[PDB]
RNA sequence: UCUGUCGUGAGUGGCACACGUAGGGCAAUUGCUCUGCGUGCGGAAUCGACAUCAAGAGAUUUCGGA
């Protein structure tokens, strides 16, 4: 259940935006793209990838949680720099919940993967981090979004 | 209402005219006219997963110049592949820079010859 | 003026707009065979293959192509002469 | 507190508008007029720009005008 108000606060005790950012979040409509393709149940996103990982090598090392039934790499469209994120489409929830649990922290090409699930159809009011918000985030950029599976709350 | 479709059609068919995708418009066949004049020159640029794009600029065209090429080359590609066809271009050259020989083209007034661009060269993308 | 202007402008433009784009396709076809013609300068080696053909199969397209295109334009250039006639037609009167 | 309108693969698109900027013509060292580009109020410092959602790096403080 995304809230940008408290997505900004450690324990979800915040009752004004301490960010611009969140600021934007709350006033911003997002509905996703024509890209977005498949059951968002079985999207199993994943981040923090090296910009030189090919498509290929995301199917090969996650084919071992079983079969994969679609995948995209997400590129720039016009330049076609990676964007060094993810989306991994599986069959049988059984092999993205193993996908979830085991590859977080998964090092590809000396990199550190983050794994969480699909979360615009399926996170109520999600707002990704472009549109002000998002998850993760990381304090030294002077803003942070708590909430995520990277930095739950603190309850 | 559109007979003109189908004459543009069978006549691209023509092996000396094959070059050209399907609508034809005046400026395509206008640039490829001073190809065969000498004036034009074909700058490649490659997106970073390896696909390459046939830009087609004047030889006295200047960097800024290039640069609605690759605007007026990539919209004219996304309209006959219907993909995204509402491009930030504001954002896109925000980021993005033009490179060639490690020298990045900054200068967007400055002409591709001194920049030392030739045809049928190549230069690629980097961020700001 | 500025009604008397704006009529006129709704309908004369619109007719403009359509003989534009039924000008449109005689450049495109002007621009066109030029490039055909500079490509042959071209073809004293590529002429191997039979060009003749070719260019008999090139030439008939256009001629009736642009014949149609004329038609087209005399039935625009009618309604064009006729809007020119009606609109000022209704301005001295009023 | 810092433009409007139409738009949803578009808080990021189109057009207009405002401001700034580059090139052209005209008049009396300056003024008037057209086309391209940048931002939607405009500057500075600092932290980032190698951040979690199918394409988008911003943010804190500060101070100038209306």
């Amino acid at each position: 259940e995304y809230d940008p108000l408290k997505a900004g606060s450690i324990d979800g005790t915040d009752e004004d935006p301490h960010d611009r950012a969140v600021w934007r979040a709350m006033l911003a409509r997002y509905v996703p793209n024509k890209g977005v393709i498949g059951d968002p149940l079985l999207t199993l996103f994943v981040a923090r990838l090296n910009l030189q990982t090919k498509e290929d090598k995301l199917k090969e090392v996650f084919s071992r949680y079983g079969d994969i039934r679609r995948l995209r790499l997400v590129r720039d469209l016009v330049t076609g720099f990676s964007k060094g994120y993810a989306f991994i489409e599986y069959k049988e929830e059984r092999a993205v919940i193993k996908a979830y649990r085991d590859a977080d922290g998964l090092v590809i090409d000396q990199h550190e993967i983050f794994v969480d699930y699909e979360l615009e159809r399926t996170l109520k009011g999600w707002i990704p981090r472009r549109l002000g918000g998002g998850l993760g985030g990381k304090k030294e950029s002077g803003q942070l979004r708590f909430g995520g599976r990277d930095r739950p709350f603190r309850k | 209402m559109d007979v003109f479709q189908e004459g543009l059609a069978m006549v691209v068919q023509d092996p000396l005219l094959c070059d050209l995708p399907i609508q034809v418009t005046l400026e395509e066949v206008n640039s490829q006219i001073a190809l065969e004049y000498g004036q034009a020159m074909t700058v490649r640029v490659c997106k970073m997963d390896g696909e390459v794009m046939p830009v087609v600029v004047v030889q006295s065209a200047t960097v800024l110049d290039l640069k609605k090429a690759i605007q007026r080359y990539v919209q004219l590609k996304q309209e006959r592949e219907g993909g995204i066809q509402h491009i930030s271009w504001s954002y896109v050259w925000r980021t993005y820079h033009l490179t060639s020989a490690g020298e990045k083209l900054t200068e967007d007034r400055k002409k591709l010859r001194d920049y030392g661009i030739r045809n049928r060269d190549e230069v690629s993308f980097i961020k700001k | 003026e500025q009604e008397l202007k704006a009529a006129a402008d709704g309908v004369l433009s619109e007719v403009r707009k359509k003989q534009a784009d039924t000008k449109r396709m005689v450049d495109i076809l002007r621009a066109l065979e030029k490039l055909r013609k500079l490509r042959k300068e071209a073809a004293a080696r590529k002429g191997v293959c039979p060009p003749a053909s070719a260019d008999e199969t090139f030439t008939h397209h256009l001629q009736r192509l642009r014949k149609l295109i004329k038609k087209r334009s005399e039935l625009y250039e009618a309604e064009e002469r006729a809007l020119r006639v009606m609109l000022e037609g209704e301005q001295e009167e009023e």
